[PDB]
């Protein structure tokens, strides 16, 4: 959709791999904030909205 | 309240002591109170500040 009406999803109950986004170079930005991106893997959080 | 004297001295020094442990709770401006979530959670650059 376009930012007027940008869509959500909301994620949670299952294991990501977030080396797999990281690592693939199809992203033309991949910048995280509050995080460092190579950590991702050993974390958990109570749930993502994308 | 006698010895109140006495009881105070004890009563500051247990006052001081708290409120020494309690701000190990702070921020300060940092993104947590907790050194080893911001070490987990951050990659040494801008873990420094």
């Amino acid at each position: 959709a376009s930012v007027y009406a940008w869509n959500r999803k909301r994620i949670s109950n299952c294991v990501a791999d977030y080396s797999v986004l990281y690592n693939s170079a199809s992203f033309s930005t991949f910048k995280c904030y509050g995080v460092s991106p190579t950590k991702l893997n050993d974390l958990c959080f109570t749930n993502v909205y994308a | 309240s006698a010895l109140g004297k006495l009881q105070d001295v004890v009563n500051q020094n247990a006052q001081a002591l708290n409120t020494l442990v309690k701000q190990l709770s702070s921020n300060f401006g940092a993104i947590s109170s907790v050194l080893n979530d911001i070490l987990s959670r951050l990659d040494p650059p801008e873990a420094e500040v």
